[PDB]
Formats: structure tokens, C-alpha cells, sequence
């Protein structure tokens, strides 16, 4: 009965932004203001609804996105972007209710070989439509010989790892990111 | 992709009005606030107004309250501004401008947008003038317009109305050392202008030099051959 | 291998005219196709990507066309500062294969050179070497003849000449002649004396000095 | 509203930092944080470069950056380069609900040559002349920086009627050219004996003249 | 900025070894493929090699497969191309070029290249010497000041004149190969004459392969 935000702002590890995990939220009591009324996240931006009012409105379906992306892409997760991301990763439809939620997670995602767990797509021939996931790995054709499944010079693979260093510039340091959607009424 | 796609350059007389269009595409067309900002030919920006077109709500500079409307067409995602009873001084390119969508920060203020994506412009010319095909002159090349063993040639538009003229020289087949100048507005409120050509002085005797003048809204295409000058 | 022709291997032509570079692959590669042009000590740097799209910042004097295996690039209107190598470059297959492929020099004015002699320093006369050097300063056409002479001896197999690349600005080349000596055959003789030959000058230039005196 | 102060011109050399002021009010620059930055090159619309006072879009140099202290907004451009010439202004919400531009500063960046202008002076043609007028043209060319003065004098007599001259307009080759008229009657032109376009540029000035007894 | 510099080539002996560096900032690495390509002195452009972002697919040229080995280092910025049983034909410089490959534009972006120079012959420092203008009281105009850098290898030498301050006039020569096998080459500059008694005229000579840095002053012959 009390909805569980502490799964989704607290698991050990977030997902890759082209593989973003979806946690439908349903039929329990949410008290927003432990989000709003903590002062530890860099991005908290909401569409459409005001994030105090929130305690006081009913919705039918609330979703909460998860994934991580590098600080300099965190502008991408918004109605009406253009980018790497919000083309072939993660896109906000423009017609957007909800609340776009992320902190630095330089400590938790960063290993000093490079951590290779986190992952983006690197190219997509169209973009995706909003909320679409696209967790195909096929390689991409880009000149007249067939790839065959296998990668060379004008066959390559679709994605490639953020590679986090804890000395990255916090442009390049992994932030972490939960978008919070809310069918109204 | 966002594209903002806006209706084509306008004439008017003073007292009139223009209602200049702007076509959305590759976006909600509702999601998203219009605005409409002008600058007059080598002056600052100008802002007019936005429209809200989830709502049809407006709100307009001071300067504009009374003498301009916005509208929305949502079955065709066209905004347009129309601006009446015209001034010399509205004379000036408008620009339909998206608004990126306002957010509420964590404790409940609203952020309102910024300009991201821009329509190309639409002219506006406000001017007691009437359409009127130029009058071409020639330009001779002389003892005067040589230097280092290249001559100066041209042909003078005058007296012109609206814009533009396009000049060529013997029917295309003369591009290099073209250089047609820009505009300007005389005091009669005629636009002049001049295409000068720089050649080889030898061939002063030998090549014959015509310019082309073409003026789509007077219906005016003219020849003039530039003769050269016996003054040394 | 995809052979690529390109033509033609130099190309001079005035300010202001429209140049041609053409390019042919040994078989069809679409439009997989690039053109660079290579100032002189510097990278290759794109100009036309695609075979006809124009690069960010790229001038729009440049443009490409073509598709298969005939391809051309274009300057509408020559400017000096597009003196460079350029090269055709296909990305269908490996190996990745280039054009050989075009120098391109500005035709200007004729302008002759200045010219300047330089003795041999006392430095060098210690180590007993002797060299001394002509300039030729900022001419255009490039060919230049220089002739040493020393006591009225034309001079032959002593010198070497290096050219500078056409300059960006005023589409000039300088030219340097060094005669070597030995320091013993140095000092056998009085006068040396550098003598030009090139068609801004009306008969030939010489300049010289005296071995010892200011 | 209040029209947003901003200086008419900066300039700067490559590599280093330049400022941008943009002066309001307690009602607007002062009154809110959302303040705006366009950047708008030569015949193109304008480009955001920062909003709410120091947030950048995507896609923006982390050159520019934006302060504010008061009621003064202030751009910063770091490693100043060639492609930052280009017009910016500062734009601002008001406390009447409206939005306001600021005037506009001009931003030049140093250490391109110095070209002055070649400067063709055509007389009078004698077909315009049959048709009782003659414009004087002073054609104006491959010149930089941009900017050149024009002062026309009959005889050695400065004239100031009849004269128009038309703004810098940027060539193909990155250089600049301008067009200067002097409209007189055939008797104001036939009645002085020489005529000249003076184009005064960085202080030095290229000059051309024309006589009524030429042919 | 994007930035790619290639670093690590020198003087070598035939059949020895060298590691090129290939450093990128201002942009995602990780995201780009990369590739080497050579250029002999005098010549044009030759494929070398090919590593992809992974670092796991990689190709090289008929000429040198098999004594070049390409190796990727994304936590670095880095790629490196380890160059055995070195050839008198390798010699060239070697660029490094980013490649997205999914579209254009295609190899948008080379860096400056890095010297590789195969011979068998021994480094040597020039003798810097200088070119000394004649005497005039007319001022007549331009007068000419140079350096003779004498008896270096190998390529390459540079010059600059009062530490990058004089630019205008200054035309530095390409160097001749004299039949020591030693290079040869002359920096002049173009400067009025009434500057010469007031005005210092220093020129910079870098060998950087035998670390010999030389400031030349050049003054008027003594009378
Ligand atoms: C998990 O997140 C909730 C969110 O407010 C917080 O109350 C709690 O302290 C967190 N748990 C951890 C990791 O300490």
C-alpha cells in the first residue's frame, strides 16, 4: 500500500539507456514530497503538472523510467530534443506529463578500468518514437556488402559503452535518471 | 524534425495590412507556444507577441495591442500573424518562433521556454510605391576604370519597384569578375542598383559586353550593350 | 583494389576562374566518395563528403557531383588561398584508395624577383666550408634561372636551388640558390656574383660583392 | 517596455575572452532569472545560446557561458574564434508578461588583414543625361574590416544632397563591398569641374575623380 | 576543439621498431572508428590501417601486414600503431583520421601526422649560420636577413623569426639534400632597412630529433 519508490530511486544497478527498464507504479498510496523535498538531485523538472501539487491529483497509470546516461545528455531527456539519446535511446514524447528526476552517480557507476556495464546506441537510421525501445543489436550496413552478422569496415555494431572513470570530467560522469509519467485523470 | 515553414515575401501600402503565415510540421503542433518577432533591415530584434495554441490564448508587445492578431489553424498546424493599418517603419522581416515547452521546478515555480527552432523570415515592405520596371544605363569602361591590365564595366538599374533584379552579362555566358552590388533606396523611394564587370582591357575592341536585366514584377527584360569609351 | 584516376595531375588557372578536378573509380562505388584538399605541410582536410555534399564551413565556391564511377569537383571561382593538393578518396572497400592526385597553382601578373646575395659568414669560414646564397623574393612565373659566376666564371654542379609553395596572399614563390665552396677556394677570389633571368625582368639582374669588403 | 542596454560593438583577438553587457531593469533583468542570449550571423535567424541566465541548449560550445549580478546580464565568449563574428542579444521577460530584445551588440574578432578598397568612380553615362538626369556611382570593393566612410566633393566643396550609399554587404571571396550614388540635374553636373568619392577607411582614404570634360 | 594528434615518430634504423600515438579530445572517442593513413615525402595518400571502436575488428594494408600491429585504449583517448621490421619505403608521415562510418560525412577528421623516418644514417644537429644584409644609408626600402641551418638529419627544422612575433616577409626554404647526405636549409625575412640599426632580428632554429634549440641574432656586417 505505500508505492514503492525506494525499489526504483535505490536499485543496486540502472539500467542502459537503450535497454531502459519501465516499473509501472498502480493501486498504492505515494507521498511525492520525499522526492521534492529532497535537495541531492542535479535535474527536477516537470511537464505539464507541478511536482507539489502532485500529493493531491489522481492518475489511472504512473510509469517510472529508469536508466543512466552522462551528464552533458541529461538536457536530452525532454519534450522537443535532438541528440544521440533522444533520438536513439530514449524519447520524451512532446505532448509530455511528468516529472524528469536524475543525480551524478559518479560513485556508485564509475570503476577505474572503465565500467563497461552501461551502454547507448550509437545510430539508428530513423529516429525512435516517443517511449520506443529498440534493444536490437543488428549490424548496420553502411556500404553494398552484406554484414552476415559479423562487424567490419562497413558493418558495424549498433551500440558502444560509456566506459566510466571516476576522473571523467562531469560532463562524461554517469547520472542516473528517473522519469515519472502521469496519465491524468 | 521541426520545421517552420513561413509564407512568401509581401508588398503593401501604408493603411493596409499582411498576414504573414508560419506551417509547423514534425512535431504536436499543440504542445508548443508561437511567437513572433521582426527586424527591420540592419536594426535589432523585435518582439510582437506569442500565441498559445492549445488554448487560442494571446498576448501582444504594447506597441502592437490593437493593430495585430494571432491566430492557429490546428487542422493544418499553421500560426499566422496579421498586422494592420501598416507603417513605413513595419517595413522588416517576421519570424515565427517555437517556444521549447516551460517546466515547474521541485518547489512549484514555473520556468517558461526559450526560442529553439526559427521559421526563414518573411519580408515585409511597406511603401507608397507602385510596381515600376528600372531604366539601364551603361557603364562604359575608360582610361579611368583600368588598372594593372583589367577594365571596370557595368550597367546602372534605376528606378526601380519592388525588389529584385537579377542582371547576367552576354546571356549567361559571362560569370567571372561579375559582381552585381546590393540595392539602393534613393530618396524618390525607387530602388537603384549596379553590375560591374571587370575584364581583360585588351579585349575592350574585340568582345562585345551586354548586360541582362531581368525585373519579374514589372514584366521587364532588357539588353543594353556597354560600348567602350575612346578616353585616355 | 578500386583503382582511382584522377586528372588533371596539375592545373593552373587566374583568380576568378571555375576549375574542373575529375575522378574515375576502377568500378561502381555510388556515391561513397570524398574530396580533400591538402594545404602545403598541413593534413587533408574534407571538403566534399558524399560525393556531393559540401562539409561544415566549407566555402560554397566547392561542389561535387556524381554517382558510380564519374566523379567532379569544382571551384566556381578561384581564390588565392585554394593553392593545395587535391585528392579523390573512395570508402566503398578496403583497402581505402586515393586519387594521385592535383596540385593546383594560381596563373597571376608577372612579377619579377628582388634579388639579394649573401656572403659567407666568419662562422662558417672557420669550419672551411663557405656558402653563399642568392634570394629571389616574391616572383611569379616560377621559372627562374640562376647563374653563379666567380672572377667571371660561370659556375656548374657547386649549387642547389630549393623553391618555397606559391604563396596564399599575393600567389608569389621565392626561390634561394646556395653556392659551396671550400674556404681554401673561397679565398682564391674577389667577386661573386649571383645573375637572373626571368620574364618580369626585361635583360638579367645581377647582384655581388667583393670578398672583404663592406 | 524598456528596450535592454547592450554595447553597440566589442572586440576581441583569437583565443582570448570577450564580454557581453546587457543592462535592464528591476522589472526585467533584474525582476527574473530568465534571461536569454541569441547569437544571429549575417542573413539567418538568430540562435540560442544560453537562457535562464547560464544553462546552454544542446549542441552549445562550452565557450559561451552567462552571469548575471543586478540588473546587468553578462555573455562571455572564451576562446574567441572566427565563426563568434556574428551579432548577439540579450532577451528578457518583463514584469508586464511580455518579453523584450535587447538593442544588439556587434562582435568583431582581430587578426584577419587589413584590405583597403579598390574604389571605380563611373561618371554620368551620356544616354542618362539625354534622359536629363546623372547619377554619379562609386562602386566600392575588396575591403576589410567591413566598415568604410563615404564623403563626396564637388570641385574641393563638400556636398551632402543627393548622396545615398549603401550598407557593407559581405562578398563571396570574405571580403567587403559597398555602392555610393551622388543624383544630381545635368546642370548641377555640368556646372563644377571635377567631382570626387572619397572612401575613407581605418583612417586612411582611397579617393576617385570625374570631370564633366571627359568623354 | 576536435583534436587528433599523432605522436612518436623519429629517426630509425632499418628492420627496428616504433609505437605511434594517436590522442583525440573534444569529442567521444569511443564513438569513432580510426584509421591510419601515410604519405611519402614527395607523394600522395596510402591506406595503412583500420581499428573499430571496440578495438576487436582490425585491418591492415598488403604493405605492411603482418610487422604493424594496431591496439585501441578508449579509457585514454587512444589508439597505437606498433611498427616492426621497419623498411626504408615505410618512411612518410603518418595521419590518424576519426571514421563514424554509419554515415557521412566519412573520415571528417585528420590530425597533423607524425614524422617517420627509416635510414641508417646518424641524428646531427645543424650549424646555424647567418644570412647578413649589405649596408644602406638610402634605406632604400626592403633589406633581407636570414639563417643558413647547415648539416642536419633528419627532417625536419623549424624556423621562426623574434619568437613567433615577425611573420610578415619570412619565407623559410624547403631543405636540399647536399651530397654528405646531411640537409641543408635557409629562413630569410623581408624587413625595411631603417629598421636595422633600431629593430632585433632573432631567428629560432628546433631540431627537436637531436635537441639542438639555437637563437640566432643577425645583425649588419661590422665596418
Ligand atoms: C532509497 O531512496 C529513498 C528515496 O527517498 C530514501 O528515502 C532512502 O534513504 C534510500 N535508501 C538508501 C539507499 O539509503
Amino acid at each position: 500500500n505505500l508505492c514503492p519508490f525506494g525499489e526504483v530511486f535505490n536499485a543496486t544497478r540502472f539500467a542502459s539507456v537503450y535497454a531502459w527498464n519501465r516499473k509501472r507504479i498502480s493501486n498504492c498510496v505515494a507521498d511525492y514530497s520525499v522526492l521534492y523535498n529532497s535537495a541531492s538531485f542535479s535535474t527536477f523538472k516537470c511537464y505539464g503538472v507541478s511536482p507539489t501539487k502532485l500529493n493531491d491529483l489522481c492518475f489511472t497509470n504512473v510509469y517510472a523510467d529508469s536508466f543512466v546516461i552522462r551528464g552533458d545528455e541529461v538536457r536530452q531527456i525532454a519534450p522537443g530534443q535532438t541528440g544521440k539519446i533522444a533520438d536513439y535511446n530514449y524519447k520524451l514524447p512532446d505532448d509530455f506529463t511528468g516529472c524528469v528526476i536524475a543525480w551524478n552517480s559518479n560513485n556508485l557507476d564509475s570503476k577505474v578500468g572503465g565500467n563497461y556495464n552501461y551502454l547507448y546506441r550509437l545510430f539508428r537510421k530513423s529516429n525512435l518514437k516517443p517511449f520506443e525501445r529498440d534493444i536490437s543489436t543488428e549490424i548496420y550496413q553502411a556500404g553494398s556488402t552484406p554484414c552476415n552478422g559479423v562487424e567490419g569496415f562497413n558493418c558495424y555494431f549498433p551500440l558502444q559503452s560509456y566506459g566510466f572513470q571516476p576522473t571523467n570530467g562531469v560532463g562524461y560522469q554517469p547520472y542516473r535518471v528517473v522519469v515519472l509519467s502521469f496519465e491524468l485523470l | 524534425q521541426v520545421q517552420l515553414v513561413q509564407s512568401g515575401a509581401e508588398v503593401k501600402k501604408p493603411g493596409a495590412s499582411v498576414k504573414v503565415s508560419c506551417k509547423a510540421s514534425g512535431y504536436i503542433f499543440t504542445s508548443y507556444s508561437m511567437h513572433w518577432v521582426r527586424q527591420a533591415p540592419g536594426q535589432g530584434l523585435e518582439w510582437m507577441g506569442t500565441i498559445k495554441p492549445s488554448d487560442d490564448s494571446t498576448n501582444y508587445a504594447q506597441k502592437f495591442q490593437g493593430r495585430v492578431s494571432m491566430t492557429r489553424d490546428t487542422s493544418t498546424s499553421t500560426v499566422y500573424m496579421e498586422l494592420s493599418s501598416l507603417r513605413y517603419e513595419d517595413t522588416a522581416v517576421y519570424y515565427c518562433a517555437r517556444e521549447a515547452r516551460g517546466y515547474y521546478d521541485r518547489s512549484g515555480y514555473y520556468h517558461p521556454g526559450y526560442f529553439d527552432y526559427w521559421g526563414q523570415g518573411t519580408l515585409v515592405t511597406v511603401s507608397s510605391a507602385s510596381t515600376k520596371g528600372p531604366s539601364v544605363f551603361p557603364l562604359a569602361p575608360s582610361s579611368k576604370s583600368t588598372s594593372g591590365g583589367t577594365a571596370a564595366l557595368g550597367c546602372l538599374v534605376k528606378d526601380y519597384f519592388p525588389e529584385p533584379v537579377t542582371v547576367s552579362w552576354n546571356s549567361g555566358a559571362l560569370t567571372s569578375g561579375v559582381h552585381t552590388f546590393p540595392a539602393v533606396l534613393q530618396s524618390s523611394g525607387l530602388y537603384s542598383l549596379s553590375s560591374v564587370v571587370t575584364v581583360p582591357s585588351s579585349s575592350l575592341g574585340t568582345q562585345t559586353y551586354i548586360c541582362n536585366v531581368n525585373h519579374k514584377p514589372s514584366n521587364t527584360k532588357v539588353d543594353k550593350k556597354v560600348e567602350p569609351k575612346s578616353c585616355d | 583494389d578500386i583503382q582511382m584516376t584522377q586528372s588533371p595531375s596539375s592545373l593552373s588557372a587566374s583568380v576568378g576562374d571555375r576549375v574542373t578536378i575529375t575522378c574515375q573509380a576502377s568500378q561502381d562505388i555510388k556515391n561513397y566518395l570524398n574530396w580533400y584538399q591538402q594545404k602545403p605541410g598541413k593534413a587533408p582536410k574534407l571538403l566534399i563528403y558524399d560525393a556531393s555534399n559540401l562539409e561544415t564551413g566549407v566555402p560554397s565556391r566547392f561542389s561535387g557531383s556524381g554517382s558510380g564511377t564519374d566523379f567532379t569537383f569544382t571551384i566556381s571561382s578561384l581564390q588565392p588561398e585554394d593553392i593545395a593538393t587535391y585528392y579523390c578518396q573512395q570508402f566503398d572497400n578496403l583497402p581505402i584508395t586515393f586519387g594521385q592526385g592535383t596540385r593546383l597553382e594560381i596563373k597571376r601578373t608577372v612579377a619579377a624577383p628582388s634579388v639579394f646575395i649573401f656572403p659567407p659568414s666568419d662562422e662558417q669560414l672557420k669550419s672551411g666550408t663557405a656558402s653563399v646564397v642568392c634570394l629571389l623574393n616574391n616572383f611569379y612565373p616560377r621559372e627562374a634561372k640562376v647563374q653563379w659566376k666567380v672572377d667571371n666564371a660561370l659556375q656548374s654542379g657547386n649549387s642547389q636551388e630549393s623553391v618555397t609553395e606559391q604563396d596564399s596572399k599575393d600567389s608569389t614563390y621565392s626561390l634561394s640558390s646556395t653556392l659551396t665552396l671550400s674556404k681554401a677556394d673561397y679565398e682564391k677570389h674577389k667577386v661573386y656574383a649571383c645573375e637572373v633571368t626571368h620574364q618580369g625582368l626585361s635583360s638579367p639582374v645581377t647582384k655581388s660583392f667583393n670578398r672583404g669588403e663592406c | 517596455q524598456s528596450v535592454l542596454t547592450q554595447p553597440a560593438s566589442v572586440s576581441g583577438s583569437p583565443g582570448q575572452s570577450i564580454t557581453i553587457s546587457c543592462t535592464g531593469t528591476s522589472s526585467d533583468v533584474g525582476g527574473y532569472n530568465f534571461v536569454s542570449w541569441y547569437q544571429q550571423h549575417p542573413g539567418k535567424a538568430p540562435k540560442l545560446m544560453i537562457y535562464e541566465v547560464s544553462d546552454r541548449p544542446s549542441g552549445v560550445s562550452s565557450r559561451f557561458s552567462g552571469s548575471k549580478s543586478g540588473n546587468t546580464a553578462s555573455l562571455t565568449i572564451s576562446g574567441l574564434q572566427a565563426e563568434d563574428e556574428a551579432d548577439y542579444y540579450c532577451f528578457s521577460y518583463t514584469t508586464s508578461t511580455t518579453w523584450v530584445f535587447g538593442g544588439g551588440t556587434k562582435l568583431t574578432v582581430l587578426g584577419q588583414p587589413k584590405a583597403a578598397p579598390s574604389v571605380t568612380l563611373f561618371p554620368p553615362s551620356s544616354e542618362e543625361l539625354q534622359a536629363n538626369k546623372a547619377t554619379l556611382v562609386c562602386l566600392i570593393s575588396d575591403f576589410y574590416p567591413g566598415a568604410v566612410t563615404v564623403a563626396w566633393k564637388a570641385d574641393s566643396s563638400p556636398v551632402k544632397a543627393g548622396v545615398e550609399t549603401t550598407t557593407p554587404s559581405k562578398q563571396s571571396n570574405n571580403k567587403y563591398a559597398a555602392s555610393s550614388y551622388l543624383s544630381l540635374t545635368p546642370e548641377q553636373w555640368k556646372s563644377h569641374r571635377s567631382y570626387s568619392c572619397q572612401v575613407t577607411h581605418e583612417g586612411s582614404t582611397v579617393e576617385k575623380t570625374v570631370a564633366p570634360t571627359e568623354c
